[PDB]
């Protein structure tokens, strides 16, 4: 009641402010425009209404499929509303280098590259993406998985991909990341077919832009249609497989910004002590090392202490997987 | 139906598919079946009174 | 700041014209006018009453 | 004065053609009393719109 | 029509001449066992409008449990054509290849 | 018609499924108080003049 | 080169989960063709969707068959057919309908007898004339190295040649980059 | 008083019950109803607008819908690690706030005996002072989303999921559950403890994405915590010195809280035969034989 | 003719109040696009109106008006049915498990219903049935059982020779079987009062 007191005292001029803004047609959404004077609008009650644009709203401020406040009396719109070694380099030069020197690729060539392709076993995958986010010079991009594409009550995925591509247009060609193409792939399955064909249509389609990005990462490359469709636009396909022996020391060096590690500890030793280890796996290993370093009540961690945690954490996870 | 049957003539009443309709039920949401089986019991008492 | 008791005089003319206006009372918004002469403040008399052509504006 | 008359025969039964004329109160009279009109004996005749919603609602 | 084509041109000539009405029957109304009521509906319309002329082009496709349903559809056609109807008015034309 | 909760007054269901509460006229006898029957009200007054089988 | 509006319609696009879509699609397309300007309409893969399936056992799509029959019917018995044309193309000659012969229907028939090299080099030159390339080309190597390749594949050879030219450090495309791209993507 | 009683027009006869969707910084909110009508009107008094928790039912009108207000309606090394996991934002903070880690990805608990014995054993330890939520068992995961958001409101607490186990729907709703638990669009909210029986039945997608911290295999039956539980249940009861807990807790296999409560109840009941307030070992075993034979007979 | 204007009122809806509030403002459950919460008329008190009941509500002023509406068998069954009598006094010392119920297998030849009623008549106790008619709601019978300690529960309708689907009807009967299952689970779980038994009958493989 006390916070509502001063507001109740401020409710006096609300009576004189009641005359405008009071009209609500419950925000009917538009569809398209055949001609500028007359627009076709479809209310949520599935009743199509037509009204001319007012002088209070510019025609250039109207977007396709946009919700705006509309009068229920004059029917017009008074105001709108806002609501590795070589391979890692090859995949780095398709992201960082172009952004670092955009004009360089314009002068030295006809056009910058597109993207790369990731298939086979997951390996160290999805770690390099977060690494790329960490190496971002300005602002991190927005990643979109493949699980959001397939949902109940189909047909929402189209509006979703179109609105996120619209946000990409608002972001003036922001980096776009895709994941799990096998979920929407594998060409009752027609509902998936429409989504993946629309996806390929929006990809190969230069309408939003052709300079944005192409990235595909999947465990099983059993999809025939994206494979035959990709060479027309997408390019630069390389082998991923697993992490190499001397390749883990790079992840170690980029993880060297963590809690202080004794110089007596060899990186190559810990790298060769756990074969078939993903970047996130050895990251979890370093997590165990740091954790047991905290539990040891010391200021440092020695390899002799947590090596048991290492062989244990790798073997125990190797048992079921 | 019964009263027009007794009013008109010795008519012959036939009933088909008793297995599905006369099956007992428990839940109240499905209790309509209990209601119509109570109707069945009602006409059962009535036909018990129709024995003579 | 003075107010008296006013009473509106209605004849058969305006009544019947409002009956024809009742037949003209279709959902389409309509306009009408009333005429008369004011003898004083607290009495009002209406005599001439006609209709108006319909419009899309309402 | 500006006499305001609204006729709506659509939902009006043919049993009664009785109509109610309308008036406009001033916005500066909100401080003082609402209607300073004499001859209160005719309010019972003005009680014909006995509907329990629109009258004391509006 | 085994020696060539052009019968459809003659049918088009008659159709453009008089034809008494405008009607066309597709070769296969099946893919459109739920097409039986559709056929009976079309024939119901044929009974609704007394004057009728039927034009069927390329009927050799439908003339040929996979075969069982085909035979069933044929039996339905027999039942419908040999049923009770007045054929003295309605006319049917069939076009084919071999 | 639905049911009669008291004397000379009852409730009546509409076509939309919404039940309406309307007091019957004194002229109408108790014959129209039958639990299940076809009743016709006015489009405005919503009063029942007569019922049909 | 037609300078008009172009449309894209494929074979599987005519095949859907619903039924009786053919008539609606044809009538609507002809409606848009009636209302709009004399644009260009091109459909592809009419052979796969026009298969009459000699084998009598089973198959999923009989629809585009009668859709094509109705299309021919409207391309025959209708005077408006003098309006905007519809271009059709077939990949394989295994399936052909004898009823497709007419003025309104398919008329022009052109078989491709192993298209030559120098011509492909010419159109490739026309496509690549915009990009910056050192004006010395023998054309012999690039004409000889191309065997059973599409036009899109030649454009892909040009694009591939432009791909590594960016990381070579050279601001101008060379001759060997073409054949290098050929041996790269193909 | 007059200004307080002059609002009776909005809360009067023209009044309805609507459902608000979200609160906008533009001061004109959005409501909804059976037909989903939206009305944007400037705000008034009597509303909290903060703790209101939008997405619930509100008060509407036959009028312009100006809102006059709202209406509410050997595991020691393992157990110490999970102690420093879930009890991390709790008592004895000084081993945390010095540096800090805070990996709120949750953990996974399982073992060969299963039957939620060790799971409930570890779960009941956190029930001292807290808000506990037990979920047993596994259209879409709508109810799972409801539990997720209600746990988002219950975030300052501990959430414990127990008994985690057509067929293709289970996989995709498992992927959906994994995506929702991953916290894609949301930061750290509430600790989620995954508890199951066999880890071999679970897919590898429930290990790496789900928990980034630690997972420990179950080395033995852990008679210790069980001895503690039995001590808690027998704390109000009485016992002699000739009664050994070791062989008793070693003999029992796959029992729940209601089960041990039942066998203790029948232990006291069978100790009531001789009218003794003390329960012996032989009487405890003889009483246990009843339930032991009861469930194994059927 | 004074009511004629109330006929011009275009009738009135049927109000239902599921809940009452201490703010003296009554909420009413109505057909969709309903739920109009408003204080009632001044001449009628609020506390008189009971929740979860239908009332009369006008469609304009939204005001409430008024509330709207065999020797071998009995020899063996004696030690069973007459067991709850005077025994629980010494059952504190004995601590024996009380019998949950008794069932017989065979044809419905004679005295199926009359037997239990006769024994209950000789026991001078009330006879409580279920008879579901116009959630789970099986606790109410246990509440009534708590109210009246002596009781005899025998099921007539459970003995069935006549008509079933045996497919969905088997599950339909499995619902009742689950009901008596959880009932027996409650009886085995604890006891609010004595003299609680269940007697079923089956003429078939069930």
């Amino acid at each position: 009641a006390p916070p509502a007191l001063w507001d109740l005292a401020a409710d006096k001029q609300t009576l004189q402010s009641e005359q405008p803004l009071q009209v609500a047609r419950c925000t009917k959404i538009i569809n398209a425009d055949s001609e500028d004077p007359k627009y076709i609008i479809n209310v949520k009650q599935f009743a199509k209404f037509v009204v001319d644009l007012s002088d209070q709203v510019a025609p250039t401020d109207i977007e396709e499929g946009m919700r705006v406040g509309v009068d229920r009396n004059k029917y017009q719109i008074h105001i709108p509303l806002p609501p590795c070694k070589e391979q890692i380099e090859k995949l780095r030069e398709v992201v960082e280098t172009p952004l670092l020197h955009p004009e360089r690729f314009v002068n030295l060539g006809i056009e910058p590259p597109k993207g790369v392709l990731l298939f086979g076993p997951p390996g160290t995958g999805k770690t390099l993406c977060a690494r790329a986010v960490a190496n971002r010079t300005d602002a991190c991009f927005i990643r979109v998985i493949g699980s959001e594409l397939v949902q109940k009550y189909v047909g929402e995925g189209a509006r979703m991909v179109r609105e996120l591509f619209e946000m990409a247009r608002t972001k003036k060609a922001c980096l776009i990341f895709f994941d799990e193409i096998d979920a929407i792939g594998g060409a009752g399955d027609n509902e998936v077919q429409r989504t993946m064909l629309e996806l390929i249509n929006q990809l190969d389609g230069f309408d939003p832009r052709g300079n944005i990005k192409v990235l595909m990462a999947t465990n099983r490359p059993d999809t025939l249609d994206p494979a035959l469709m990709r060479p027309g636009r997408l390019d630069r396909k390389i082998e991923f497989s697993l992490p190499d022996l001397e390749g883990r020391t790079h992840i170690f060096k980029i993880h060297a910004r963590s809690m202080s590690v004794e110089r007596d500890i060899r990186f190559e030793l810990l790298a060769r002590l756990c074969p078939n280890s993903t970047g996130a796996e050895i990251r979890s290993v370093c997590t165990e090392a740091g954790m047991f370093a905290i539990r040891a009540r010391r200021k440092i961690a020695t390899e002799k202490d947590f090596l048991e945690a290492v062989n244990k954490v790798i073997k125990s996870y190797a048992k079921f997987s | 139906v019964f009263r027009l049957a007794k009013e008109n003539a010795p008519a012959i009443i036939f009933i088909d598919e008793i297995d599905a309709i006369a099956t007992k039920r428990f839940d109240a949401q499905t209790g309509a079946d209990r209601e119509v089986q109570r109707i069945l019991l009602e006409l059962l008492n009535q036909m018990d009174g129709f024995d003579q | 700041a003075v107010d008296t008791a006013e009473q509106v005089y209605i004849s058969s003319l305006a009544l019947l014209k409002m009956l024809k206006h009742g037949r003209a009372g279709v959902p389409m918004e309509v306009m009408g006018l009333m005429l008369g002469e004011f003898v004083d403040d607290y009495t009002v008399r209406v005599i001439d009453v006609f209709a108006m052509p319909q419009s899309g504006t309402g | 004065r500006a006499v305001a008359v609204v006729v709506d025969p659509i939902q009006s039964v043919k049993g009664k053609v009785v109509i109610d004329a309308f008036r406009l109160i001033n916005a500066n009279m909100m401080v003082l009393g609402h209607e300073p009109r004499q001859t209160t004996s005719n309010l019972g005749h003005l009680n014909k719109p006995s509907i329990q919603a629109l009258i004391h609602g509006l | 029509g085994p020696p060539g084509t052009g019968k459809t041109l003659l049918a088009r000539a008659v159709a453009s001449q008089l034809d008494c009405n405008f009607l066309k029957v597709v070769s296969s109304s099946i893919v459109d066992g739920e097409s039986a009521r559709l056929i009976r509906e079309m024939f119901n319309y044929a009974r609704d409008h007394q004057p009728c002329i039927i034009f069927m082009d390329e009927i050799d496709a439908i003339g040929g449990s996979a075969d069982r349903e085909i035979q069933r559809t044929l039996m339905e056609l027999l039942n419908q054509m040999d049923g009770f109807d007045t054929l003295h008015r309605v006319k049917m034309i069939m076009a084919t290849n071999r | 018609f639905l049911e009669a909760v008291d004397q000379n007054t009852a409730i009546v269901g509409s076509t939309t499924g919404s039940n309406y509460y309307v007091r019957i006229l004194s002229t109408i006898d108790r014959e129209l108080l039958k639990p299940n029957a076809s009743v016709a009200l006015h489009k405005h007054s919503n009063a029942l003049v007569d019922v049909l089988p | 080169q037609t300078k008009a509006t172009f449309l894209k319609l494929a074979g599987p696009q005519l095949v859907q989960m619903f039924i009786g879509d053919g008539a609606k699609l044809v009538r609507d397309a002809f409606a848009l063709a009636k209302e709009k300007a004399p644009s260009i309409i091109f459909i592809d893969e009419l052979d796969a969707i026009g298969t009459k399936r000699f084998d009598s056992e089973k198959a999923g799509d009989r629809e585009v068959q009668r859709t094509m029959l109705e299309l021919l019917n409207q391309l025959d018995g209708f005077q408006p057919n003098t309006q905007v044309k519809v271009i059709a193309a077939t990949n394989r000659v295994d399936i052909l309908d004898p009823a497709l012969l007419r003025s309104g229907r398919l008329d022009r028939k052109i078989e491709f007898p192993m298209p030559n090299e120098e011509a492909r080099a010419r159109i490739m030159q026309i496509h690549s004339r915009k990009m910056n390339v050192s004006p010395d080309v023998n054309y012999e190597e690039l004409a000889r190295c191309t065997d059973d390749f599409n036009g899109a594949q030649c454009k892909a050879v040009c694009v591939e040649a432009g791909m590594i030219a960016l990381r070579r450090g050279a601001t101008e495309l060379t001759h060997e980059d073409y054949m290098e791209g050929i041996l790269e993507v193909q | 008083e007059e200004e307080r009683s002059k609002v009776d027009d909005l809360r009067g006869t023209p009044m309805s019950v609507g459902t608000l969707e979200e609160i906008i910084d533009d001061n004109h909110a959005i409501v909804s109803t059976s037909v989903g009508s939206e009305h944007y009107v400037s705000i008034l008094s009597f509303v909290d607008k903060d703790l209101l928790e939008p997405g619930c039912s509100v008060l509407l009108n036959h009028k312009v819908h100006a809102v006059i207000g709202v209406l509410m309606d050997g595991l020691d090394n393992q157990i110490q690690e999970i102690k420093e996991s879930v009890e991390l934002p709790l008592t004895h903070p000084e081993y945390y706030e010095e540096m800090g880690i805070k990996p709120p990805k949750g953990v996974i608990l399982y073992g060969p005996p299963g039957t939620g014995k060790t799971l409930l054993a570890k779960a009941v330890a956190n029930q001292t002072s807290a808000t506990f939520l037990r979920v047993v068992g596994s259209d879409g995961p709508k109810l799972v989303r409801e539990l997720f958001r209600v746990a988002e409101e219950h975030a300052p607490s501990i959430v414990f999921i127990d008994e985690i186990d057509g067929e293709r729907e289970i996989q995709r709703t498992m992927l959906e559950l994994l995506n929702q638990l991953d916290g894609f669009d949301s930061r750290g909210d509430v600790k989620v403890i995954m508890a199951t029986n066999r880890i071999e039945t679970l897919d590898p997608a429930l290990i790496r994405p789900g928990r980034i911290d630690r997972k420990i295999e179950f080395p033995l039956p852990d008679e210790k915590t069980k001895k503690r539980i039995f001590q808690i249940h027998t704390s109000r009861m009485t016992l002699a010195d000739d009664v050994t807990l070791d062989d008793l807790i070693m003999a029992k296999d796959d029992l729940s809280g209601a089960d041990i409560k039942a066998i203790c109840t029948e232990a006291g009941l069978m100790a009531l035969r001789e009218r003794r307030m003390k329960v012996t070992n032989e009487d405890f075993k003889k009483s246990k034989e009843n339930v032991l034979y009861k469930k194994q007979e059927g | 003719r004074e009511e004629l204007q109330l006929l011009q009122e275009q009738g009135s809806y049927v109000g239902e109040v599921v809940r009452a509030m201490d703010k003296k403002k009554v909420l009413v459950k109505v057909h969709p696009e309903g739920k109009f919460v408003v204080d009632v008329d001044k001449n009628i008190d609020i506390n008189d109106v009971t929740p979860n009941c239908r009332v009369a509500l006008r469609n304009d002023s939204y005001t409430l008006h008024k509330i709207l509406p065999l020797d071998k068998q009995i020899k063996e069954i004696k030690e069973v049915i007459e067991l709850p009598v005077k025994h629980p006094e010494l059952f504190e010392a004995l601590g024996i498990a009380q019998p949950k119920g008794v069932l017989l297998y065979g044809p419905p030849g004679t005295g199926k219903t009359l037997l239990a009623r006769a024994v209950a008549h000789h026991t001078d106790c009330t006879f409580i049935r279920v008879s579901g008619s116009e959630a789970r709601m099986v606790r109410e019978l246990f509440v009534m059982a708590r109210e009246h300690a002596p009781s005899i529960i025998f099921m007539d309708e459970i003995d069935s020779i006549g008509s079933s689907r045996l497919e969905g009807g088997s599950g339909g009967d499995s619902e009742v079987q689950r009901t008596m299952l959880e009932l027996l689970n409650q009886l085995d779980g604890f006891e609010a009062t004595k003299n609680i038994k269940v007697i079923m009958a089956t003429n078939r493989i069930d």
